[PDB]
């Protein structure tokens, strides 16, 4: 790692050396070659003795570190005032981070890819980090302000729970989409045939009937259409006959199609948007569509904190309810104050602090590590456009119209959707083989034992000393 | 009436699992162990498991 | 390779998600969910009314069937592909339909890492929208349910023996306690207890225009209460908030219940040293209940929910069945919930600020310490010290710093409550059940202290020394692992990398407990399976070999 | 009283044996609050010998 | 129908099946599909 | 008429009057609180007090209590004519306020 | 307005972004191959 | 109970209305019309096309959240619910387009239409007085006189931005004269829908009916409805001095004022006064000053979205609050 | 992507206050507080709509594929 060398007495970045560096030319590796700064290794620093800061100049000193913050990742720089946090909150964070869904890319439209998950309305968040502007965070971001009274509220919060807001998530708070694909190769079989593609068949007026009336006269999903439950989008047919060798002659038997097209399955529909045609690399033709389906918060999709705070959803609660901070300010999800001592995430709280002071006069805030907006001149700020220094507001109560006999600390917190919604993990199996609510076939080494009976589960009912139900299960 | 009554149904009921009952007791206290190094000895003298 | 096995018909797994307006006993099912999970019904001379119109319904609505067994065995006919209303006219009496879920079915509901016995057990079904398995939260602690999506999984019973093996020894109601020590372990839950603090606090006084609602939020309307003369009187009609669980436990005359426990809560404090009367405290404390009337003492985790042997609950349990007390459950479940969002409680930036008066105190004494300890290292390179008998020279420092440095953070962190206000949260959430404790408030507030690894503190990263920005054979506590910020003020550098190890070795001892969630408890039940007390009240094995004459030696169910 | 079973064992016997392993199962675990209550604690030091 | 949209010079080409399917203006090697001229329904909650 | 919208429990209220409880399909916490605290300023209803069983429905329990001689089904019935009276002196009070400002 | 020394030097970090790329462990391994 | 309240530094009291009779041994405060007739009136401080401001004295909390709370829900509005597409080969896709088409307020009376019935097939529910359509047809043409150099999309590219006024009533069914006094604009044109290309074209047609607010937030007919009791400030102990205008760098600048040539300060226009209590927390303003504010007081203050003027939202929500209690004791109750 | 026509909370139409913003942050130079106070919103509700929003469509709009 780079670090500045100190001669004695002091550092070797002296102040004419900065004035050049922000004012275009003597760039990196210009100081290298000046012998301002030098690399270090892990066991040859150990013959080094290294400041942290400039206010530390002691003459039996060999290096000077650049910044104290570098300590902190990539991925670990998206919290704000992680030296606030403790430690296992500051990591299981890192695991929430990548999981979390928002923009990709600026060609995220013109790919297409297995499975990718996009944000409707995505907003850069409010205290910014000083690592999360060279890593181009800020213009790709991932998640959503929320505005949040932390109190306890219609008892759907207990542990690690939150509430939503209807009339907030109609606005389009937290709409996603979700883009997966099919694809088709028709192969050339050995013995100078194809699988063709084709269709349109109808009934007694019907153009055409109920499972074909997604397809066009080339029999491909045509962009725009909704697909359901067993409708076909993709209209395949292969020889069935010349699946093994016989080796080629004239005769005519190639009028001999056993059809196998693929069919669309799952609880709500979808919908077409491409399709794409190929010549691939040894003049094969591949077909891949694209279907999107837009989906809304709703009992079960869970949200995180941007600390660790991660949590589902309890219950979407009615716009008249929550109470309302007499300006007129609805919050938009209510946490749990409980989850604060056992956890011990007290930067979070000046995530509020330093944000609702930060969208009044106009500037996004900085909760960069080892630093960041001092808590003593944002609560000024806070102060003198007529709120409290601390945050807490008084509420006036939604089904009952009294005050709230405690002041209700209110402000906003960037949240942000995941992954792992209960639209695609409901699964239940009745009788036979393939089960009839199938979940998405994405696991990826998450095998939790699934529709099964172990033997942990077996020694329980033997612990109840019930005979039949071992029978019968 | 009181005392004879909570004596005569706190009785071991004939049929009871009560293998199952005694091996499921002791391994679940068993299975949220930390480190958690203590010692039978004064000032740091031994290492007990 | 002794893994789960076998596979299972009829079974469902879904996230989990809070209900305290639905049962203890009852487990909410999806409409979605619940119209392929069937049940087989014979019909009889008791069903013939309910079947026909099942079958009418039909597969699509929800109070309906999906197939159907005839009595001479035809086949399976399914009820989708034609076979309309005539179907249902004839319905010989032997035949079997296969019904959707409904209100009222005996299911049982499981978590995949089981640990004890009260990780399977039995609810009743109810139908409601979104597609999630809510359930209520004095049902949570024994499944160990920290929500935050989390799957669960979900069997009904398909025969009539099977089912009535799940309600009647297995379910929810006849299983209050541990068989671990006999321990209440399924009650009272996190902000049930903390609801239950504020109401039965002493500055709480109601009126008829304020207990009136309180006591219809917790029987949902319709229940007859009969409403006791008030604690005060002519100048204010005033009801007391300990007037309100002296009411919901007895509420009328019909009720027979009588309860006259009495018992200490949590953090106490003694009255004067001589008065012989344990409830003349200096805060609430002692509990005393005459008669299901609340004499003195707030409701917290000791006297109301989990715990000892000293609870409402467990006495309404040993007293008046099982029955009362899953109604009281239910009863206060949905009082604190319906109460807590209308008293309003939060935390915020404002209950974690020293007030300018414990800064003083902690810049003065912690130098006192940090004096006490250097002295001690500029005697180590004196020769030696005095050698405590237990060990050597070099280890007789690292315990007497250590000792020092762990007295150094509960002598601050015992006059950071004194000086703290009441009314904030995580005092009150200190001083009453759930969650967070003194060393939890005096580590937000006042000096975290002495990061530790494995027993001792941290050693040397580097040759002679910890982290490169200290001198070589430096033992000064802000050098090996002693931290002096609190999380309000912010830590160093140095500091954030101490306490990371230390998060960072219980954060992995987590991860790879799940590895090891059964062995022990698996290999442990290898032996102790088949050993069930025979009538003659001696304990058995399979072959009949006798292992012990009387259980314990006395012959006691610890359940009981 | 030592800790090892089979010392114990080779010197007092078998009935001794069991007296010592019905209270250290009960140190091991009275050292972290969790009460087992004994029973089970000497239904497992009687099932082994 | 109007079957196929060059990835690059965007142009409303279309042919028959088994038509050295490539395109006819630049030679792009893959083809998008147009929308369709029918109705869709949707709702806007 | 509409014999849906107002029940009356059978296994809640007790003989003749007094102690009744009441069942209003398709209501939230508007009417609920807006008509407790009118039949609470009937010096003989001493125990009035609504509540919702579960919030995805749209049901509201009501139950009325009073000592003697006025019926619970009674108390109602002038606890809810009374909010019409309180509806017209607020939008008399209010319209005149417009017309002469 | 005025050029301080704890301030300025957290401008090395971009400055060093800017010339050698974050991602420079496989860009450098490939190009020196 | 104990008039009028206090604001504590880490609480509040006096919460509860508690005016009924059975508060005490006197039976005071029943019902009594003639003297809720007396008691109640209205203030105004000022009323515009789009903002209202008024109170209400001598009320209880219970019927002023009744209003304020079917404000939103029960007063009825009009937004779009279905969504017809035509060749939509923009960049936006068809589910979010025409997600904000629904949010847009439409300006128009909607005591003009009826309420759907949805028993009835897709051909029957929509009808002339029941429907409003509108029509968009917008269509991306690179402009041929481009300038020096790409600047911006406004320029060198025809109608690339749409707006809320390319919305195009279209007169429906038959009686296409009721709406021709006043046809159907929405309530602010410039509404950036959707932003387009050359080569791209939206064309659809949306179905408008009559809906509440506690179905989905479209329907909403007012932006913001909300109270706030009025504050007061009860100083006692007079101080003056440099105290005084250290009274004065805490509070907003118009709530109190300093004596110009005289005596001590005073508290003049407590209306604007936003609690932040931040005088409780000095240990100079100890028992020198009292916070509170007045329960009876109410501040209504209502901002609607434009399809109605506010102070006919307060009046129909009065109408609505009161027929729901008409058709109450209308009613047979079944046992 | 686009700026929303309401706000979450209370429903405001803020979709009518975005272009007027550019243009005031471009000509008649201001910062972002006091541009964004005279130009409708007081509370910080709804002004958080505009102050933390990014226009990922004109980014999108560079792959137009019916053009070239
Ligand atoms: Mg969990
Ligand atoms: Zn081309
Ligand atoms: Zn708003």
């Amino acid at each position: 790692r780079p670090l500045i060398i100190v001669s004695d007495g002091q550092s070797r970045v002296k102040d004419i050396h900065l004035r050049k560096l922000l004012d275009g030319e003597l760039d990196f590796d210009d100081f290298l070659k000046l012998g301002l700064v030098e690399y270090l290794d892990v066991n040859e620093e150990n013959d080094s003795y290294i400041a942290l800061y400039e206010k530390d100049i002691v003459p039996s000193m060999t290096h000077l570190e650049i910044e104290p913050f570098t300590i902190l990742g990539a991925v670990a720089g998206l919290i704000p005032y992680p030296h606030h946090n403790q430690s296992p909150r500051n990591t299981y964070q890192c695991a929430m981070g990548k999981q979390a869904i928002g923009a990709i890319a600026y060609n995220q439209f013109k790919r297409i890819d297995t499975l990718l998950y996009l944000m409707t309305y995505p907003q850069q968040p409010m205290v910014k980090t000083k690592t999360i502007e060279l890593i181009d965070y800020d213009k790709l971001p991932a998640g959503q302000n929320a505005t949040v009274a932390v109190m306890s509220y219609s008892g759907y919060d207990i542990e690690d729970a939150l509430v939503l807001n209807k009339s907030s998530i109609d606005r389009g708070f937290g709409r996603c989409e979700t883009r997966r694909k099919t694809t088709t190769v028709l192969k050339r079989y050995a013995n100078h045939t194809q699988d063709i593609i084709g269709g349109m068949r109808v009934d007694e007026n019907g153009d055409p009937i109920w499972q074909h009336q997604s397809l066009g006269p080339d029999g491909l999903g045509e962009v725009g259409m909704k697909v359901q439950s067993g409708q076909i989008y993709i209209n395949k047919s292969v020889p069935t006959n010349s699946a093994d060798a016989p080796n080629p002659n004239n005769v005519n038997v190639q009028t001999q199609y056993r059809e196998a097209p693929v069919i669309y399955r799952g609880p709500e529909p979808s919908h077409i948007d491409q399709v794409m045609m190929s010549v691939s690399d040894n003049d094969q033709a591949l077909i891949k569509v694209l279907l999107r389906q837009n989906r809304r918060p709703e009992l079960g999709d869970k949200f995180s904190s941007r600390h660790g705070q991660k949590g589902v959803c309890g219950i979407i609660v009615k716009q008249e309810d929550m109470p309302f901070n007499d300006q007129g300010i609805v919050p938009d999800i209510i946490m749990n104050p409980h989850g604060f001592p056992s956890r011990m995430t007290v930067g979070k709280m000046i995530e509020l602090i330093s944000g609702k002071a930060g969208v009044l006069n106009g500037t996004l805030e900085y909760g960069t590590c080892f630093g960041g907006s001092k808590l003593e001149d944002m609560s000024k700020i806070l102060v003198d456009q007529g709120f409290n220094y601390s945050g807490k507001d008084m509420l006036y109560s939604g089904i009952t119209g009294e005050c709230l006999q405690a002041y209700i600390f209110f402000g906003p917190i960037y949240y942000q959707k995941l992954k792992h919604m209960v639209l695609d993990k409901m699964h239940a199996r009745a009788r036979g083989p393939r089960a009839v609510l199938t979940r998405q076939p994405t696991e990826g080494r998450s095998r939790d034992g699934g529709l099964r009976l172990g033997e942990m589960e077996r020694d329980c009912v033997i612990a109840y000393g019930a005979s039949q139900l071992l029978l019968e299960r | 009436e009181i005392a004879l009554f909570k004596y005569r149904k706190a009785r071991l009921e004939p049929g009871t699992a009560i293998g199952a009952i005694g091996a499921q007791s002791i391994g679940e206290p068993g299975t949220q162990m930390t480190l958690k190094t203590f010692h039978f000895a004064g000032v740091a003298s031994m290492n007990v498991t | 390779g002794n893994l789960s096995g076998k596979r299972v018909d009829f079974s469902g797994r879904t996230v989990i998600s809070p209900d305290p307006n639905l049962s203890i006993d009852e487990v909410a099912v999806p409409d979605r969910v619940a119209k392929v999970l069937t049940y087989p019904e014979k019909v009889t001379r008791y069903n013939r009314h309910k079947l026909q119109e099942l079958i009418v319904n039909g597969p699509n609505v929800h109070p309906g069937a999906n197939y159907l067994l005839k009595r001479n065995e035809d086949a399976r006919r399914n009820l989708r592909y034609g076979d309309r209303m005539k179907l249902a006219k004839n319905l010989q009496i032997g035949d079997v339909v296969e019904r959707h879920l409904e209100d009222g079915d005996v299911v049982l509901f499981n978590r995949q890492p089981s640990l004890h016995r009260l990780s399977i057990l039995s609810h009743y079904a109810k139908i409601r929208p979104w597609r999630t398995f809510r359930l209520n939260e004095c049902v949570c602690t024994p499944y160990n349910a920290d929500f935050d999506g989390d799957e669960m999984n979900l069997h009904v019973p398909q025969t009539e023996e099977a089912r009535a093996e799940a309600i009647n020894l297995m379910g929810v109601k006849n299983n209050l306690l541990t068989p671990k020590s006999g321990e209440p372990i399924i009650a009272a839950t996190q902000d049930f207890i903390t609801g239950s603090y504020l109401i039965s606090h002493k500055d709480s006084f109601y009126d008829r225009a304020t207990l009136t609602q309180l006591l219809s939020m917790m029987s949902d309307g319709i229940e007859h209460f009969d409403i006791p003369p008030p604690a005060i009187m002519k100048p204010y009609y005033l009801w007391t908030g300990k007037q309100v669980f002296s009411l919901l436990i007895k509420p009328n005359h019909n009720s027979p219940v009588v309860i006259n426990l009495d018992a200490k809560n949590k953090v106490f404090v003694p009255p004067k040293s001589k008065s012989l009367p344990n409830e003349m405290s200096q805060n609430d404390g002692f509990v005393i209940i005459r008669g299901s009337q609340i004499l003195s003492g707030v409701m917290d985790k000791s006297v109301l929910g989990d715990g000892k042997k000293h609870s409402v609950f467990y006495t309404i349990l040993r007293d008046y069945g099982p029955q009362e007390a899953a109604n009281a459950m239910n009863r206060m479940a949905k009082l604190c919930a319906r109460f807590l969002g209308n008293r309003g409680f939060s935390i915020g930036i404002n209950d974690v600020t020293p007030a300018d008066d414990l800064k003083q105190k902690k810049e003065e004494l912690v130098e006192i310490a940090y004096h006490k300890c250097d002295e001690l290292i500029t005697l180590f390179n004196k020769g030696e010290l005095e050698t405590q008998p237990g060990c050597n020279e070099e280890q007789t420092l690292e315990a007497k710093i250590g000792g020092l440095l762990s007295k150094v953070r509960e002598e601050v962190g015992d006059v950071c409550i004194n000086e703290l206000d009441n009314w904030n949260a995580p005092l009150i959430m200190a001083t009453c059940g759930s969650k967070g404790s003194t060393l939890n408030v005096s580590q937000m507030v006042a000096v975290v202290g002495q990061q530790i690894i494995s027993g001792n503190r941290v050693p040397d990263g580097f040759q002679d020394r910890s982290l490169p920005h200290f001198p070589k054979n430096s033992k000064t506590p802000q050098s090996k692992g002693f931290v002096r910020n609190s999380f309000f003020s912010g830590l160093s550098p140095p500091e954030f990398l101490f306490h990371a190890i230390s998060g960072r070795e219980g954060l992995v001892d987590t991860a790879v407990k799940t590895a090891e969630t059964g062995y022990m408890s698996r290999r442990l039940m290898k032996s102790l399976e088949d050993l069930s007390c025979q009538y003659d009240n001696t304990v058995r094995t399979s072959a009949n070999g006798i292992v012990q004459f009387t259980y314990g030696g006395d012959g006691l169910d610890p359940l009981e | 009283t030592t800790n090892h079973v089979l010392e114990v064992f080779s010197v007092l016997g078998i009935e001794a044996a069991r007296y010592s392993i019905i209270r250290e199962i009960n140190y091991t675990m009275s050292n972290h609050g969790m009460s087992v209550d004994p029973r089970h604690i000497q239904l497992l030091g009687d099932v082994m010998t | 129908t109007l079957k196929y949209i060059c990835a690059e010079c965007s142009s409303k080409l279309s042919l028959s099946r088994t038509d050295a399917v490539r395109c006819k203006d630049c030679g792009h090697r893959i083809l998008l599909k147009a929308r369709t001229k029918r109705l869709v329904q949707f709702e806007a909650r | 008429p509409d014999r849906e919208k107002i029940k009356l429990l059978t296994q809640a209220t007790s003989e003749d009057g007094t102690s009744a409880s009441f069942q209003i399909v398709e209501e939230d916490h508007t009417l609920g609180n807006a008509l407790r605290y009118v039949i609470m300023k009937n010096p003989d209803v001493e125990f009035c007090g609504y509540s919702i069983p579960h919030p995805s429905e749209n049901l509201l329990n009501i139950r009325i209590q009073t000592y003697g001689e006025t019926t619970a089904v009674d108390a109602l019935q002038k606890g809810l004519k009374d909010l019409m009276d309180l509806c017209d002196v607020v939008e008399s009070k209010f319209t005149e306020k417009i017309k002469s400002m | 307005d005025e050029i301080n020394t704890a301030q300025d030097k957290w401008h090395l970090l971009p400055a060093f972004l800017k010339v050698k790329g974050l991602v420079k462990q496989h860009l450098d391994s490939f190009n020196y191959f | 109970m104990s008039n009028i309240v206090g604001i504590e530094y880490n609480r509040v009291t006096n919460t509860t209305s508690t005016d009924f009779p059975g508060f005490s041994k006197d039976a005071e405060n029943e019902w009594n019309v003639e003297k809720f007739k007396k008691d109640f009136e209205v203030n105004i401080s000022s009323l515009d096309a789009r903002e209202a401001n008024f109170d209400l004295i001598n009320i209880d909390t219970s019927i002023a959240n009744a209003f304020r709370r079917i404000m939103i829900s029960e007063v009825p509005s009009v937004a779009a619910e279905y969504v017809y597409f035509f060749n939509n080969t923009s960049v936006i896709q068809d589910e979010v387009l025409a997600h904000r088409i629904g949010l847009v307020p439409l300006k128009v009376d909607p005591d003009m239409l009826t309420w759907v019935d949805s028993n009835l097939p897709d051909d029957e529910k929509f009808t002339d007085e029941n429907t409003i359509v509108l029509s968009l047809n917008v269509k991306c043409t690179r402009n041929p006189d481009a300038p020096k150099g790409s600047t911006d999309p406004k320029e060198l590219y025809n109608n690339a931005h749409v707006y809320a006024r390319d919305l195009k009533f279209e007169p429906q069914g038959r009686q296409s004269t009721t709406f021709a006094d006043c046809p159907v604009v929405p309530a602010d044109p410039d509404i950036l829908l959707a932003k387009l290309r050359p080569g791209q074209e939206i064309s659809l047609k949306a179905h408008c009916i009559l809906g509440i607010g506690g179905d989905h937030a479209k329907f909403s007919p007012v932006s913001t409805a909300s109270y706030r009791l009025l504050p007061q400030i009860n100083i006692l102990q007079p101080i003056k001095g440099e105290s005084a205008r250290r009274f004065q760098k805490c509070f907003p600048p118009g709530v109190i004022g300093i004596d110009e040539g005289s005596d001590e300060a005073y508290v003049k226009d407590a209306r604007k006064d936003t609690v932040s209590r931040e005088v409780l927390r000095y240990e100079e303003f100890a028992d020198k000053v009292k916070l509170g504010r007045v329960r009876n007081h109410f501040i209504f203050n209502v901002e609607s979205a434009g399809a109605m003027t506010p102070e006919e939202i307060f009046f129909k929500s009065v109408r609505i609050l009161k027929n729901k209690a008409e058709y109450l004791k209308n009613c047979p109750i079944t046992q | 992507m686009i700026v929303p026509v309401r706000c979450f909370s209370c429903g405001k139409v803020v979709g009518d206050k975005w272009e007027s913003y550019l243009n005031l942050l471009q000509e008649d130079e201001l910062d972002e507080g006091t541009a964004l106070s005279r130009l409708g919103l007081k509370r910080y509700c709804c002004r958080r709509m505009i102050l933390t929003h990014v226009d990922l469509i004109e980014k999108f709009l560079r792959y137009n594929p019916l053009e070239k």
